[PDB]
RNA sequence: GUUUGACCUCAAAUCAGGUAGGAGUACCCGCUGAACUCAAUAAGCGGAGGAAAAGAAACCAACCGGGAUUGCCUUAGUAACGCGAGUGAAGCGGCAAAAGCUCAAAUUUGAAAUCUGGUACCUCGGUGCCCGAGUUGUAAUUUGGAGAGGG
RNA sequence: GUUCUUUGUAAAGUGCCUUCGAAGAGUCGAGUUGUUUAUGCAGCUCUAAGUGGGUGGUUCCAUCUAAAGCUAA
RNA sequence: AUGGUGAA
């Protein structure tokens, strides 16, 4: 029988919810390889012959996203299922309900993955947005981490 | 960083999320052959914290090995040699049963390009370390030789 | 000899793209060893396997998103397969007679589901060149105005071409995959016979061309 | 053996965050590794190995002179618009033709004849002739 | 079962269009009674009058699914171009300029050529009648001979000059003519359909564009693009 | 939208790029180990090089501190044991040579900046292009002698 | 020595002011059972700490930071 | 005793 500190996911945000999720961070794609690439190269060339606002992108990287959380600057976290090695995970969400930070969980890493071009992600976390990143995280709460507060308990 | 939480994690062993997860790996490591290769390390704290990274040329691997020789360098000469080509630098446990004890062991390529090609790990391609857990130079072999630090006939010509 | 699934087999290669394959080619009875065996040397084979890698490598892009990976991913003639067949120009002059045909039929043939656009205005346009290029040297000696159409044969150096005009009456729509095949076998075979034909006559090409005439009539009276 | 969790700990929420690191001038300069590289390829177009975006573009751009015969079907034979009297058969015989089993049917169409030139019909049956002979184009044994 | 952000996207669609139809209305009925005192413009113009001229249109999908207005949708049922792909010419008449406005969203108007003309004509044409449901082709004159050709319209090149001068059979042609059913651009899905669907529509947006202005210019694009 | 692709895993190749068997074995590194305390000796097993191994202290030290590892003299036939046959060292002291160090470990997040493979040029490799590995962590910056951010 | 290159708001060190500031777990350890020249190793139940821990002798003191690794003489 | 040899 798992323990009630498993089985906290697999019980993830709803298909509306998730969506909206989605579609939010596809407005923050980080920049790929070739589109950086040859933005480096205009960039190059313009120098060459003859200063901008701070970028924004999701956070992904499991090392950095824990280490923007703690320090209170993740202001979303999204946390896949399907992870195999599940105590990379387990941690996380305790972490962030300690910290006060809003956090969700998904079904599938590989389509975690897919809005931050990695292959796989495990998790992901923003830092900036434009409005209705307030709005996705009080639907999260209401449908997740109050909802469902009662995780601790179950087998 | 997630490994100074994970190696807090592990080493709570006996706490009920770690023992679950050791009866669940316990059936999936049985029923998989006595020596398979490993995509991920289950534990990646303690291989990267053991210098195995995650660039090319490194592979994990897996073996099964009766309990009742010390167990880790057995364990590390059989996945030798069926890894007649592989150096098995160093090897960590990962899971225990009754009957078996199950240690994950970490592979380095030394006739892939990568791993010649950096001076972090090109020492290992040399001759010299050539099947080095048959002689017993990792670490586990060095503690069972006992090459502590501390207490722990000639003639000349006149 | 081996069976027609046994070569399948052997090259591993859909019967979709066997049949493109054989077009090009041409193996017929079951069916001689030697003929597969050359066929499995044609360069052919690696850019069709080329192209199922990108067609598979773009499905995976726009199943996973970020469709500019897609659009970035956008970056050939049977011209060895011309020599093959025709040897000499002669030999490819005397099977115009009958593979020009499709073209010209396809001259006319509305756009639909089954033909893209662009096929159909690369058929049109190889008309504006032939019959232009026949308007200069004269070659024209038959105009049987038949049923079918108006049978015209121009002495192409003397193996007077039975190809036919069908009539501009809407062509109303069998498989037009093999006769999309066809039709680019063909049209490849054109652009080099209208270059040869185009250097011969002496003109410089290609020549200057009339849009205001074509959009009054659209056909022969432009393209000098 | 089923009892539930303590969230002894995550009741309270921390305030500070758990270390005061300085914060370094890079996350307020403008990616000096990325003018780092900016400049690497600056240098390479220096040097000449490394073609400008739009020369890429600007550069986005010849005459060349079991193999039996295919055997070409025969030429027309009194399919005129304006044949014969004669060669306009009784529609009996076209009935025939038209009811001939496929493939085994000789004759590739049928006889009709007009006068004005703006009333002859337009063929219908050329794409079935062309799918025919494509069969042969290929298929044939030779 | 339908999804709740439908059903409000629509409403939303549909209440924009109304409110631009009506505007669009209001304002055209002041200006033909010439008062043109208080109403944002009063003349017409066109950039890239109501003078006679021969126009192609075809219909356009989109926008967004709006159930079907009234005004708009009699108006496309007057010219019977409710199918998508569909086109047909209409005279340029004062009268007929404001269904342009009308029907602007849903359709897209030009000026056709002589060669694009006789090209539709001689590559596709229906004439469904004698049970008649037979959609027979323009294979032969024999039936333009005999039910056409009253007023002189015997062959398929009288259609072709009446339409493109104006003739008196004009409207008997058209209407007889059973306007053409034009085929789709990507007229395909699946792999490759999929991008190229993608690509083809970022040009829509910067063609089919609907500034919503109850003064807009007519909108015009060149029909050589199909 | 019962169609689909991703991710994870399981198989196949007369596919491309790679490697281990065996021999020698004086020396070396581990397992096993017999008899006239004999002996952690011989034989047997596995693995390597020109040396092997060890090597930069959870060391020795009770001093007015020394300061990687290994060899020689000395300590010493002493300490210690079996007091009985026999076994039996080590610090310090002098000699020959001396070298340092690398990752886990704290955010590169204003840019995975990393690298393998295929291709076109000049070739113990370098450049452009493409793919792949990579976020479940590839480069620089830190290894306790501390170290990092800034002025 | 001879040379063609030397560079880009590139890298490093040092003293001053200031703010931050980690450490190899079924591992040390413990009991037993076999080996060892009364040290160590091995099988096994337990298996923890970080102003913490390892080795020693005097009323608690001296030194070091283990459970990863490379390195000619 | 070690490591091999063969046979009814």
């Amino acid at each position: 029988k798992v323990p009630p500190t498993i089985a906290q996911f697999q019980y993830t945000l709803d298909r509306n919810t998730a969506a909206e999720t989605f579609k939010l961070f596809n407005k923050y794609r980080p920049e790929t390889a070739a589109e950086k690439k040859e933005r480096l190269t205009k960039e190059a060339a313009a120098v060459a012959e003859g200063a901008s606002p701070k970028p924004y992108a999701v956070k992904y990287g499991l090392n950095h996203v824990v280490a923007l959380i703690e320090n209170k600057k993740a202001k979303l976290v999204l946390i896949a299922n399907d992870v195999d090695p599940i105590e990379l995970v387990v941690f996380l969400p305790a972490l962030c309900k300690k910290m006060g930070v809003p956090y969700a969980i998904v079904k599938g890493k590989a389509r975690l993955g897919t809005l931050v071009n990695q292959k796989t992600s495990a998790v992901a976390a923003l830092t900036e947005v434009e409005a209705a990143l307030a709005k996705l995280v009080s639907t999260i709460d209401a449908n997740f981490a109050d909802k469902y507060d009662e995780v601790k308990k179950h087998w | 960083g997630a490994y100074k939480y994970l190696e807090e994690l592990q080493r709570k062993k006996q706490s009920d999320v770690l023992r679950f997860l050791q009866r669940v790996r316990v059936w999936e490591y049985r029923q998989k052959n006595v020596i398979h290769r490993a995509a991920r390390p289950t534990r990646p704290d303690k291989a990267r914290r053991l210098g195995y990274k995650a660039k090319q040329g490194f592979v994990i691997y897996r073996v099964r090995v009766r309990r009742g020789r010390s167990l880790r360098a057995t364990a590390e000469e059989r996945v030798g040699r069926r890894a007649a080509n592989l150096r098995v630098l160093n090897s960590y446990w990962v899971n225990q049963d009754s009957t078996y004890k199950y240690f994950e062991v970490i592979l380095v390529d030394p006739q892939h390009k990568a791993i010649r090609r950096d001076a972090r790990y090109n020492w290992i391609c040399d001759p010299v370390h050539k099947h080095r857990e048959a002689r017993g130079l990792t670490a586990t072999g060095k503690k069972s030789r006992g090459i502590n630090k501390g207490h722990k006939l000639s003639l000349w010509r006149y | 000899f081996i069976t027609r699934s046994q070569a399948v087999r052997k090259l591993q290669v859909s019967l979709a793209d066997f049949r493109r394959l054989c077009i090009f080619k041409g193996i017929y009875p079951f069916y001689y060893a030697k003929d597969i065996q050359y066929l499995m040397h044609e360069p052919v084979l690696a850019k069709f396997r080329e192209h199922k890698t990108f067609a598979r490598k773009l499905t995976r892009a726009l199943g996973r998103g970020e469709v500019s990976s897609a659009k970035r991913l956008e970056e050939y003639t049977l011209d060895h397969i011309i020599k093959e067949r025709y040897p000499s120009f002669p030999d490819a002059i005397r099977d115009i007679d009958d593979a020009l045909n499709m073209l010209f039929l396809f001259s006319n043939l509305p756009s639909t589901n089954q033909v893209s656009s662009k096929i159909i205005n690369d058929a049109q346009k190889i008309c504006n060149q032939w019959l232009a290029y026949v308007a200069k040297e004269r070659l024209v000696r038959k105009v049987f105005v038949s049923i079918k159409g108006v049978y015209y044969q121009a002495n192409i150096k003397g193996e007077e071409v039975r190809w036919l005009v069908p009539f501009k009456f809407p062509e109303n729509i069998v498989d037009f995959r093999i006769m999309l095949t066809f039709l680019e076998f063909y049209s490849t075979l054109l652009h080099f016979v209208l270059y040869k034909l185009y250097t011969d006559s002496g003109l410089i090409y290609p020549p200057k061309l009339d849009l205001k005439k074509d959009k009054i009539i659209s056909g022969l009276s432009s393209y000098i | 053996p089923y009892e539930p969790l303590i969230d002894w700990f995550t009741r309270h929420e921390e305030v500070m965050p758990l270390t005061a690191v300085p914060e370094p001038k890079r996350r307020f300069v403008p990616s000096k590794n990325e003018a780092k590289r900016v400049m690497k390829i600056v240098r390479a177009i220096r040097e000449g190995r490394i073609i400008p975006p739009k020369k890429l573009k600007e550069m986005k751009e010849y005459d060349l002179w079991h193999l039996r015969a295919p055997k070409l079907p025969p030429p027309t034979n009194e399919e005129s618009y304006n044949p014969p009297e004669e060669y306009l058969l009784s529609p009996e015989e076209k009935e025939a033709w038209e009811n001939t089993e496929y493939s085994e049917r000789e004759r590739n169409f049928i006889p009709q004849k007009y006068s004005a030139l703006r009333k002859v019909p337009g063929y219908g049956e050329s794409i079935r002739e062309r799918f025919e002979r494509s069969l042969d184009l290929y298929l044939a044994p030779r | 079962f339908v999804r709740a952000e439908s059903i409000v996207a629509k409403t939303l669609a549909t209440s924009r269009e109304k409110e631009r139809i009506k505007r669009v209305s209001i304002l055209e009925d002041k200006k033909a009674k010439n008062e043109t005192q208080h109403i944002a413009s009063g003349k017409d113009f066109i950039l890239k009058d109501g003078k006679p001229a021969l126009l192609f249109i075809v219909r356009v999908r989109g926008p967004l699914a709006v159930n079907i207005p009234n005004k708009a949708f009699k108006i496309l049922s007057l010219l019977r171009l409710v199918e998508t792909n569909t086109g047909v010419f209409v005279k340029l008449t004062k009268n007929v300029y404001p269904l342009l406005k009308v029907i602007a969203p849903y359709v897209v108007i030009g000026k056709p050529s002589l060669s694009s003309i006789r090209s539709l004509i001689q590559k596709r044409g229906r004439i469904i009648y004698k049970a008649e449901p037979h959609e027979i082709v323009l294979n032969d004159n024999n039936i333009v001979e005999e039910q056409l050709g009253d007023h002189g319209i015997i062959c398929v090149e009288d259609i072709i000059h009446e339409i493109a001068t104006m003739g008196e059979s004009f409207s008997v042609c058209n209407f007889f003519l059973q306007p053409f059913k034009l085929n789709r651009e990507v007229s395909g899905f699946g792999s490759l359909n999929r991008l190229r669907k993608i690509k083809q529509r970022e040009a829509e947006s910067r063609t089919r564009q609907f500034s919503n202005a109850a003064t807009a210019p007519v909108i015009e694009v060149d029909i050589d693009s199909l």
